RNA sequence: UUAAGAGUUAAACCUAGCCAACGAUCCAUAAUCGAUAAUGAAAGUUAGAACGAUCACGUUGACUCUGAAAUAUAGUCAAUAUCUAUAAGAUACAGCAGUGAGGAAUAUUGGACAAUGAUCGAAAGAUUGAUCCAGUUACUUAUUAGGAUGAUAUAUAUAUAUAUAUAAAUUGAUUAAAAAUAAAAUCCAUAAAUAAUUAAAAUAAUGAUAUUAAUUACCAUAUAUUUAUAUGGAUAUAUAUAUAUUUUAAUAGUCCUGACUAAUAUUUGUGCCAGCAGUCGCGGUAACACAAAGAGGGCGAGCGUUAAUCA
């Protein structure tokens, strides 16, 4: 039996009671502000724990099965912070064993329902241009690195190339002072990682806007073959994209 | 492609591929999938509305089901087989810039692109829909990237009435300070676990007039003087950039803040590296979503038969 | 590069006449300015109000100028006349009876 | 329940259902004539379209208009 | 052009992006029907190249496919190439300066034969 | 689309490509040597018997296979300028040097063809020759698993 | 007779055969096919529009010349129907536009031979309703068709959970009943426009498309390897030179909500009537099914319905 179910809090929490009848409120809305908590005149909602990014290398993710659904805390002691009878925000009744009982790999799920689903490490700094002077330098080679490290072949090339952009920008100091405060941010948000054809170029005389160039084919096999299938009124139509980034039927 | 349209509806409560508030909410507030006293073709259709908000909410449904690839691909634990339902649209561009935290949402990704902000092998893409194959590089225009995890810039006047009330605040500060100074200081270090220059040393600050400020920004900023915020009006140090200028990140990212295994990212450059494309493999799957096993499963058999 | 006048043809004026095709009247469009006849494209000719046929003969005939080749007029083409192929069994059935 | 006697462009004869609150069909109508048969009555297989020949869409319909052939 | 057989470009594609297909065909057939052989594809558009790649010295390259040993089967039966067929070829150095024509100086490059 | 499986998943047709020379060259020797093979009659036969009576208006024997003498043919189509009789002509040197060309490029066809025929027929029957060579060890195989054998009648064998 | 076999056609003479319930003969219908399109797990089934291959025809029938090849869109004769020139006349749009009829229904009386071909010519070059382009038509398919932030408005006095008041607060409802982050507002963009310039389709030259795609938001050069600081022509200003250097958005329908079958937030009108309906079926004062309001669920520049094909 399907209903149109509309989405409570699994958890619960303090609905409407008796309302004045220009309030014109909704039971989600009164969730929606039990779970951000005061606003600031800033704008912000700094009794929330989600509000403010982690800067310890421990990823803050939401956990509202293992809070109960009680997602206010101190923004300085951290300590929690539960809604009261009286309305002010107060310390909770008990605590809540299971916020401290939290297994290693939930740590790093990002979300409760998919238990597969984890953030991948963040390399440090000096593991990157470790990475990039072993390669580049020493010559030793992707393979090499990769059992030396424990990472993958493709990753190392990636990192090489990053870091061969992150030098250039270097050089010229391309980075600003917004971007190393990101950059450090992101950073600290993120657990950190422990270690053939014949081919004819044609005569080029001048005023020449462009050159021939003839590849060896074979017949039988080069062509546009005659009754080929129209795909350009079906929905499998073909779409490249030529090299300048113009999309293209091909 | 779809407009949008009720995407953080509470009472709908499905999450989608965003950084903002009110998806956090539905995200947080959603429990699990309710899979359970439905026929068959209800179990299906709740899992198309759940996993189908997330993966691909701008695509449209007859254009999805061309896409869709009814042959996955996988590389003691269980392999989630059927979490790559919708691996296939991990390699639109679009995705892969949400997915390296260049963009707050898929459709903020997509304006980036079709804006002429995004490259891919130094090549300047303007559409959505192209397909990284591994190894590719891709950018984003750094001022891009920060207004994408950066709190936004308050309007003038907004930052002007901030400014009113920390200014207030402050003084209030101040004058307590200087009424009571020896325990203040004492219950201050009681927060942070006697010299009487100290409440000497701290010095008033005089309140503004909006009505006189109003429209002469260069005239606020030299008229703020407060320890913090020194010349500069509130969330605009240089008023010509398109984010907060003493850059903090945004509010509401360590939820959302998700490190793909298929690309590698440097934040410094604003560029990414398409290694692979995403594959399930024993315990652990690289197509980041919020739904379990069955949901993806549930839609995949949907999807096989096109609804039948 | 510019060919220069030939006693043949001493001006624009002269070349517009010679190679005929109904161009003498592109006199007034060119100014007599032999450069500015042998230096612009049929983007400026059809700026300056010339019609497909016309710019198009005109660069022929500039070329053929320019690599020596005379520029006599060829007249188009016309039909027969009787008439076109399909038609010419019937104008001439008519022609002859009103003869 | 309406039906009406139509004789079609091929010669046939056949027995048309005429949907809606209202027909503005009388004897002499040009009409166009889709499949379909009114389930309660036999005899009746084919539905009148309304919104065409001499048929209007139903007077102030606002629902389902297109299969009535309202405006809006 | 003349004779039966004749060596032409016939036109593949879609509107606004012309490919050609080199083929050898009967002189009265249609240009678009099936020909005695397929030699080959031209894409006449040249190959676009960055505002850098001009100051480094690269041009523009037009791809042709063709085979080589087969249309020297073709050219020496007495298949008669089509100007822009003949332009080609001679480009290529099957066909030398006997088939140049009047209405047609330096080499920047000279042709050059790789692996 | 389900017919294109069959060629490689290939939607349209190329002319079938044509061969250069229509009948098999002498120096092909296999097939002389089928064609003047002797001809097979019984239950799978290809000509009439001995004393069976062929129809009166109709040929006993199919017509003989025409072998090209590459060389012949070179001979007669191609040939070559007799005599070097000219004088310089603005159209005689032009149409020498095509004449010359295409002599040169159909000769070289003729012989590549030939070759390739060669070459690819030597190459079947040294893959088969090789294979040859598997069947015999196998036979070897075959002695030492009987090798070990102590004559008593044994049910595989049975 | 033919280049050529054969009762293929014509002549002559013999024999009595040949086909047939595994369907002859006759009748009706139909152009056939693919490495084409649709569908299915597949065998298959359907279409034969589009791309391509073969055949037949060019108002109807027969015959003749030429020719290698023709019962030719040729010629003669006749038939049908029109026109004038009234003659041992012409024409037959199943060539491109276009008109009338028939139909549920299928477009421009368009531009250019610039390209790729075809014909003529030694050549220059000429012709080309082939062809290439554009026009009309959501008929089909693809890409765009705006992101982020966002539940209040006033007054008070190197820290930071700021707190107090008052005022208002649309629809529904009195709480798990919502509409609704939806609006407005704010931040930031881009499209279009406006300026410049500007390829490529094509080269010896020739560009219909074309008010070209695309690039930059003053213009170049001079270095680095896209971002920069410089030199030089712009630029109004105030008073050669400190300054800045076009502007700028937002635009969604159509079907459905008893089950099949996704659609709980409820109300009104009607009362076996009006009506709905693919099947079950609904409608007699309490209609989740008719007609509507609220809310909701699909698909979305399409949605539904009819007709058909496959499963
Ligand atoms: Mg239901
Ligand atoms: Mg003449
Ligand atoms: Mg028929
Ligand atoms: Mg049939
Ligand atoms: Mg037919
Ligand atoms: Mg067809
Ligand atoms: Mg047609
Ligand atoms: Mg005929
Ligand atoms: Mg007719
Ligand atoms: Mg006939
Ligand atoms: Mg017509
Ligand atoms: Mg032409
Ligand atoms: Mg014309
Ligand atoms: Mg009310
Ligand atoms: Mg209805
Ligand atoms: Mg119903
Ligand atoms: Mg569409």
């Amino acid at each position: 039996f399907s209903r149109r179910r509309i989405a409570y809090p699994f958890y619960p929490f303090k609905k409407l009671g008796r309302q004045h009848p220009k309030k014109h409120d909704t039971n989600l809305k009164t969730a929606m502000r039990q779970f951000l908590g005061p606003k600031n005149y800033k704008g912000e909602y700094v009794m929330n724990k989600y509000f403010t990014v982690p800067t310890n290398h421990v990823p803050n993710y939401i956990k509202p099965d293992l809070e109960r659904g009680q997602s206010l805390e101190h923004p300085v002691t951290k300590k929690p912070l539960q809604l009261r009878y009286d309305g002010t925000l107060g310390p909770p009744p008990v605590e809540n064993k299971r916020l401290q009982n939290i297994f290693k790999d939930r740590l790093l799920q990002p979300f409760p329902s998919n238990p597969h689903c984890k953030t991948n490490y963040v390399l440090s700094p000096q593991l990157k241009q470790s990475i990039f002077e072993e390669i580049t330098v020493e010559g030793l080679s992707a393979q090499q690195v990769s059992q030396k490290y424990g990472l993958k072949i493709p990753r190392v090339e990636a990192i090489v190339k990053l870091v061969s952009v992150e030098n250039s920008w270097n050089r010229r100091n391309r980075v600003s002072s917004d971007l190393k405060t990101m950059d450090e941010t992101l950073y600290r948000m993120f657990p950190v990682f422990d270690s053939n054809t014949k081919v004819i170029y044609g005569e080029l005389v001048e005023g020449e806007r462009s050159q021939y160039k003839f590849t060896n084919a074979k017949v039988g096999k080069v062509g546009y073959r005659y009754g080929s299938g129209n795909r350009d009124n079906k929905k499998d139509r073909r779409i490249g994209f030529n090299k300048l980034g113009q999309m293209v039927y091909i | 492609p779809r407009k949008a349209n009720l995407l953080k509806s509470l009472a709908r409560g499905r999450v989608r591929t965003s950084f903002n508030k009110y998806n956090l909410f539905n995200l947080y507030k959603k429990g699990g999938v309710d899979l359970k006293s439905k026929s068959l073709y209800q179990q299906k259709w709740t899992a198309k509305q759940e996993t189908r908000a997330y993966h691909g909410e701008h695509l449209t449904e007859k254009r999805w089901q061309t896409v869709f690839k009814p042959k996955l691909d996988s590389v003691i634990k269980e392999t989630p087989f059927l979490l790559q339902t919708f691996a296939v649209l991990e390699k639109r561009l679009d995705f892969a810039l949400f997915r390296a935290m260049f963009a707050s949402s898929v459709r903020q990704a997509r304006q980036f692109i079709l804006h002429g902000n995004v490259r891919v092998n130094g090549v300047k893409i303007k559409h959505p829909s192209y397909t990284l194959k591994p190894g590719d590089m891709f950018s984003v225009k750094p001022d891009k990237v920060l207004e994408a995890l950066g709190a936004k810039k308050p309007s003038f006047q907004e930052a002007l009435k901030i400014d009113k009330t920390q200014i207030v605040l402050w003084n209030k500060y101040v004058k307590e300070a200087k009424t009571e100074p020896k325990e203040v200081w004492e219950k201050k270090l009681e927060n942070f676990e006697f010299d009487p220059k100290w409440a000497k040393n701290l010095k008033y600050h005089d309140p503004i007039k909006l009505s006189e400020l109003e429209g002469d920004e260069p005239k606020a900023r030299k008229l703020i003087n407060l320890p913090w915020q020194k010349n500069y009006v509130y969330g605009r140090q240089d008023p010509k950039k398109p984010f907060f200028t003493p850059w903090k990140p945004r509010p509401f990212l360590s939820p959302f803040a998700i490190l793909p295994h298929h690309l590698e990212i440097s934040f410094k450059t604003c560029h990414a590296v398409y290694l692979r494309d995403p594959v399930a493999r024993p315990g652990q799957s690289e197509v980041i979503s919020p739904f379990d096993v069955p949901v993806h499963e549930r839609a995949y058999m949907y999807y096989l038969r096109n609804g039948k | 590069t510019i060919p220069k006048p030939s006693d043949q043809v001493p001006d624009v004026d002269a070349f517009l006449n010679k190679i005929g095709r109904n161009c003498n009247e592109l006199k007034d469009t060119f100014e007599n300015n032999w450069n500015n006849l042998f230096q612009w494209d049929s983007k400026i000719l059809k700026e300056k109000g010339v019609n497909i046929q016309q710019r198009k003969y005109i660069l022929k005939q500039v070329h053929n100028y320019r690599n020596n080749r005379p520029i006599h007029e060829i007249k188009l083409g016309k039909k027969s006349f009787f008439g076109g192929e399909r038609k010419r069994k019937a104008f001439t059935a008519k022609w002859k009876a009103e003869n | 329940r309406k039906a009406c006697r139509v004789r079609l462009t091929n010669g046939n004869v056949v027995s048309a259902y005429i949907p809606g609150e209202g027909h503005d069909a009388q004897e002499h109508s040009i009409v166009y004539v889709r499949g379909g048969r009114c389930q309660d009555l036999p005899g009746v297989k084919y539905h009148v379209i309304r919104g065409a020949g001499d048929l209007s869409g139903v007077v102030n319909r606002i629902s389902s208009r297109s299969k009535y052939g309202a405006k809006k | 052009t003349c004779g039966l057989v004749r060596i032409r470009l016939a036109r593949f594609g879609r509107k606004n992006s012309p490919v050609y297909n080199i083929v050898v065909a009967n002189s009265r057939k249609a240009r678009d029907a099936k020909p005695i052989e397929v030699l080959g594809t031209y894409v006449p558009v040249p190959s676009p190249v960055t505002k850098r790649e001009l100051k480094r010295g690269v041009v523009p390259i037009k791809d042709v496919k063709l085979d080589f040993d087969r249309t020297k089967y073709w050219i020496g039966v007495g298949a008669q190439p089509s100007e822009t067929v003949t332009k080609l070829l001679r480009k290529a150095g099957i066909l030398n300066d006997a088939w140049a024509t009047s209405k047609n100086r330096k080499v920047v490059f000279e042709r050059m034969e790789t692996l | 689309g389900k017919g294109a499986a069959k060629y490689g998943f290939k939607s349209g047709v190329f002319p079938t490509t044509r061969s250069i020379l229509k009948s098999p060259t002498t120096k092909q020797t296999d097939i002389i040597n089928k064609v003047k093979s002797p001809k097979p009659k019984g239950v799978l036969g290809i000509g009439y018997a001995k004393g069976v009576k062929h129809p009166k208006g109709s040929h006993r024997l199919s017509p003989k296979v025409n072998f090209i003498d590459v060389d012949n043919l070179i001979a007669k189509t191609v040939a070559e300028p007799q005599s070097i009789k000219s004088s310089n002509g603005s159209a005689q040197k032009v149409r020498l040097q095509k004449a010359e060309l295409r002599r040169k490029f159909l000769i070289e066809a003729f012989r590549k063809e030939e070759a390739r025929l060669l070459h690819k027929h030597e190459y079947l029957q040294k893959r088969t020759k090789e294979l040859e060579k598997a069947k015999e060890l196998e036979l070897e195989k075959l002695n030492k698993e009987k090798s070990s054998d102590l004559t008593i009648m044994t049910l595989d064998k049975m």
